[PDB]
This record gives structure tokens, C-alpha cells and sequence, in this order.
């Protein structure tokens, strides 16, 4: 019967700054409450337990308190590796019940995207298919968009994207694009292209080779 | 040395049951509780419920009190969570924790990943991504691997066996047809490569099946013998 | 089995009291007054209080999952709180020993009555 609520659901902050995240509770639950940390693509550690006091290993730029209906976590000269989404539980009366989650995000500075791109290994063409992958790492912010060019023309079916979040270290998120077709419809074509938008500079950033590649640097 | 390891990652057809283990270790296992926790894949964290060693007590939260029952075996050292009835979105991780001796929860297992599905247990392929002839003053090169076909998540990503940290991106599988794929990248100096040689390490755990790929310059004689 | 046989024997006889806590004057006033001296609780740990109907930690009320207050730290300049047990054994010992005894009453009795027979003859 005791539901806990976390303030900032998706809050965002500039390195260097303060930011405060609360967590309330439905009934009094006294000191009992705990704070953990979970970096994203790992496990939960713990962060601070019965509401003050810090478990060993956080670094003292964390602080917590509060009274019986509302906590604070607050972070002060913020770091990069903290980010992460953040929880919330309360102890005092069984069950046991979390916070709804909140996610934090470093503000930087305006980078823009290394891309790479793939062709499909011979490996892979010996099962039947091929994949050209396209990476786009290091840039900033989140918003992007790629397409891909088979000879000029966009293809935008069998397009397979991912997204990373923030990387601890660099306040970066990273993007990869895979296209998948039969070696059939691979070699049928020749230039393979990928094609990104971010903002940060007009002229979009676009990398290609043509299956013939290898026929320009020999001239075999 | 306070540890816990959990069961390895379970398939199991809709409305199966599993038996998730948790061993303890570094403690006096029935002085202390045992909690469960379950996070559904794109949710955060979810609360079972509290077992207690020396007594057997258990307390459970409303929800899971019929699809779950918690029991440990003392001599084992170790707990064990039974679901039952499972649902297509009971597929997530499940985390076994002990809490230190003041309130919080100090010590989390790895998680145990439980997939409710039909599909079964497809062994992954695994092909390299170097690049052809481009331009490569650009600093740093950039080499990967692709992971394609692989059931049911998860698949263990290494580089070089742990040699290389910075810069490597292990971007999250996605479901296509009824089938995932992964992809992953590592920046390393231009002039290292391939003086230095860069190798991926795939481990899945469902097929038991680790396969080390060899990323290799593209040999432009290769393509025209062909 | 000498010392085992009196464990047991003790241990059942304080749970069985425990169950009909409420109804024993006689047990209620000497499990109190036991657990105010020698500073303890229950049986193998203040956890035994988990099988009185009231306090059982599933219970509905708020006796449920605590302790009653003779078991908290009695020996102080402090008045009486009769809620000072409560919502406590579902935590780990070291969370409250701080609030309550913790250790069980069974072994501290016992080894009070051993260390003290010299005077208990002659």
C-alpha cells in the first residue's frame, strides 16, 4: 500500500552544476529508504541507505535526506560516468516497493558523428546474404537520422537501427545502422551509400563505397 | 567476499515454469534475507518479494504470489524462485539480493535473463567488418563485428578477450523476425592497425557457442578471385 | 544430548507461549518480564515473535511484523513507547539491535543459570 513517486522523470543538466532529484512516499516510513544507481548496461549498485548515511565506495559529491513523506538525492559538481537512471525504495512496511525511474542526462557541448562504414565480409556473403553496417559514434546530441542510398535511389525497407544512451566517459550517444539483403540483390547494384542529419553542421555527412572499390586504388 | 551467483539464462515456452537458483557466499547464509527483484526488459526495477534461511518465512507481493514460490535449500547454501503460469511479458531479468547490514541493499546477483517464447535456441553466425579502400588519414581506424541470427538474448561481447576498453560501442540486439542481431565497433589508432591485431569475442550462452572472429584488411585480390 | 534437549525444550515452550501470548497472564507477564532482564527476545532470535497471530509478518494490523515493547531497549531514562517494536523483523539484525535486543532469550537464561549456580547450592 505504500507507493513511492520520483520527481524528475527524464531531467538533463550541464556537467559542473547541482541537481536534485525527490522521492516521495505515500505514508511515513520514518529514515527507511535507500537510493541505488544503475549505469545503463549494468547492474544496480547501491548508493545511499537509511535515507543519510552513504554506502562505502560513493564518492562524497553525493548527498541525501529528507523526512518520512519526502526525500532529496543531490549531486553536486556533476561528472560525466553519472549517468545513469536513478531509484528509489522504502523499507519500513512490507512489501517492499521502488520508484518509478528517472533518467539523467549530461549537457555538452555540440560534436558530431565518426562515421564508418562496412561492406559484408566474405563470410557472410557465403551464407546467402549481405549486410552493409554503418556506425556513427561519438556525437551529440541524441537527435539524427540516417538513410540509406542503393545507386541514388533510398532504400527504406530492411533497415535495422540501434541506439546507444549516453557513454559514461565522453557524454556521447552512438547510432548504428545495418542493411540487409540477398547477395542476390547485392550484386545486382554497385554504389552502397549512408546518410546522416545532426544539426550541428547544414551539409550532411554521407559515406558510400562502390562495389567496385577495390577496382580504383589497383586498377586491376 | 560477500557474492552471488544466479542461474544461467532460461527459454521457456508460454505458460512453462523455471527454477531460478541463487548460491551465496561469504556469509552465514541463514542469518541474513534473501529479496527478489524483477526488471522487465524496458521498465525499471520490480519487487517479488523476502525470503528468510533460518526460519523459511516468506512474504510475497500481491502480484506474483500466485505465479511465484520461494524456497531455499540450507545445505545448498541457496535460494530458488519458482515461476509458474508465465506470461509473454514475464520474460525479463530476475536479481537475487542480499542487503548489508544496515538497510540497503548491498549486494545484487549478476541477473538471470528468463525469455517467455515459442522460437528456439538459434546459434548465432558471426561476421567481421573491416573496410575497403577509403579514406584512412582520419586519425583513428575503425573496425567491428556483427552477430546475426542469434536466440534468445543474451550474447556476451568481449574485444580482444578484454584488452581494448575505451572507444568500443556494444550496441543492444533488436528482434526482427522473430530473430535478433547485434553489432559492435572498437576505435583504435590508425597506426596500430593491423601492425596490432584487433579480434572480437562472442560468447552465447544458450547454444554454448564462443566463436572468435579475426578482423582482416580487405584483400582486394581476394574480391577478384572471388 | 543433554544441553540440546533443554534448547529444544525451552524453544518450544516459548513459542507455544508466544502463540497465546495474549491469553496468559501468567506467560505474558513472565516472557515480559524475561526478555526486560536479560535483555533479549524469543527463542533463537526476537524473530520467534513472527508466529503470534498478531505479530506474524503477513499479518493485517500494525502489531504485524513487529515485536512488542519489552523487547525494545527498556533500560533507558525514556517513558514507555508501546510501539517501539514494531515493522522490525523483516530487517536484519544489525539494522535494530540498535532499537530492540536481538539475541534470543533461550541461550542467555541458560547461561545465566549455569554461571550462577555457585550460590544456587548451599
Amino acid at each position: 500500500d505504500i507507493q513511492m513517486q520520483q520527481s524528475p522523470s527524464s531531467l538533463s543538466a550541464s556537467l559542473g552544476d547541482t541537481i536534485t532529484i525527490t522521492c516521495h512516499a505515500s505514508q511515513n516510513i520514518n529514515a527507511w529508504l535507500s537510493w541505488y544507481q544503475q549505469k545503463p548496461g549494468n547492474i544496480p549498485k547501491l548508493l545511499i541507505y537509511k535515507a543519510s548515511n552513504l554506502y562505502t565506495g560513493v564518492p562524497s559529491r553525493f548527498s541525501g535526506s529528507g523526512s518520512g513523506t519526502r526525500f532529496t538525492l543531490t549531486i553536486s559538481s556533476l561528472q560525466p560516468e553519472d549517468i545513469a537512471t536513478y531509484y528509489c525504495q522504502q523499507g519500513q512496511s512490507s512489501p517492499y516497493t521502488f520508484g518509478g525511474g528517472t533518467k539523467l542526462e549530461i549537457k555538452r557541448a555540440d560534436a558530431a558523428p565518426t562515421v564508418s562504414i562496412f561492406p559484408p565480409s566474405s563470410e557472410q556473403l557465403t551464407s546467402g546474404g549481405a549486410s552493409v553496417v554503418c556506425f556513427l559514434n561519438n556525437f551529440y546530441p541524441k537527435d539524427i537520422n540516417v538513410k540509406w542510398k542503393i545507386d541514388g535511389s533510398e532504400r527504406q525497407n530492411g533497415v535495422l537501427n540501434s541506439w546507444t544512451d549516453q557513454d559514461s566517459k565522453d557524454s556521447t550517444y552512438s547510432m548504428s545502422s545495418t542493411l540487409t539483403l540477398t547477395k542476390d540483390e547485392y550484386e545486382r547494384h554497385n554504389s552502397y551509400t549512408c546518410e546522416a542529419t545532426h544539426k550541428t553542421s547544414t551539409s550532411p555527412i554521407v559515406k558510400s563505397f562502390n562495389r567496385n572499390e577495390c577496382l580504383e586504388v589497383l586498377f586491376q | 567476499q560477500v557474492h552471488l551467483q544466479q542461474s544461467g539464462p532460461e527459454l521457456v515456452k508460454p505458460g512453462a515454469s523455471v527454477k531460478i537458483s541463487c548460491k551465496a557466499s561469504g556469509y552465514t547464509f541463514s542469518d541474513y534475507y534473501i529479496n527478489w527483484v524483477r526488471q522487465r526488459p524496458g521498465q525499471g526495477l520490480e519487487w517479488i518479494g523476502w525470503i528468510f534461511p533460518g526460519s523459511g518465512n516468506t512474504y510475497y507481493n500481491k502480484e506474483f504470489k500466485v505465479k511465484a514460490t520461494l524456497t531455499v535449500d540450507k545445505s545448498s547454501s541457496t535460494a530458488h524462485m519458482f515461476l509458474s503460469s508465465l506470461t509473454s511479458e514475464d520474460s525479463a531479468v530476475y536479481f537475487c539480493v542480499r542487503r548489508y547490514d544496515y538497510d540497503g541493499f548491498a549486494f545484487w546477483g549478476l541477473g538471470t535473463l528468463v525469455t517467455v517464447s515459442a522460437a528456439k535456441t538459434t546459434p548465432p553466425s558471426v561476421y567481421p567488418l573491416a573496410p575497403g579502400s577509403a579514406a584512412q588519414t582520419n586519425s583513428m581506424v575503425t573496425l567491428g563485428c556483427l552477430v546475426k541470427g542469434y536466440f534468445p538474448e543474451p550474447v556476451t561481447v568481449t574485444w580482444n578477450s578484454g584488452s581494448l576498453s575505451s572507444g568500443v560501442h556494444t550496441f543492444p540486439a533488436v528482434l526482427q523476425s522473430d530473430l535478433y542481431t547485434l553489432s559492435s565497433s572498437v576505435t583504435v589508432p590508425s597506426s596500430t592497425w593491423p601492425s596490432q591485431t584487433v579480434t572480437c569475442n562472442v560468447a552465447h550462452p544458450a547454444s554454448s557457442t564462443k566463436v572468435d572472429k579475426k578482423i582482416v584488411p580487405r584483400d582486394c585480390l581476394e574480391v577478384l578471385f572471388q | 544430548t543433554f544441553r540440546q534437549q533443554t534448547i529444544d525444550f525451552l524453544n518450544d515452550n516459548i513459542r507455544r507461549g508466544i502463540e497465546n501470548y495474549y491469553d496468559d497472564l501468567d506467560f505474558k507477564n513472565i516472557m515480559d518480564f524475561v526478555q526486560k532482564k536479560f535483555k533479549c527476545c524469543g527463542g533463537e532470535d526476537y524473530r520467534d515473535w513472527s508466529k503470534n497471530q498478531y505479530h506474524d509478518c503477513s499479518a493485517p494490523g500494525p502489531l504485524a511484523c513487529g515485536v512488542p515493547y519489552t523487547c525494545c531497549i527498556r533500560d533507558t531514562t525514556e517513558v514507555v513507547n508501546t510501539m517501539c517494536g514494531y515493522k522490525t523483523i523483516d530487517k536484519e539484525r544489525f539494522s535494530v539491535q540498535d532499537v530492540i535486543y536481538v539475541r534470543g532469550c533461550t541461550n542467555a537464561v541458560i547461561i545465566w543459570f549455569m554461571d550462577n549456580l555457585e550460590v544456587l547450592f548451599q
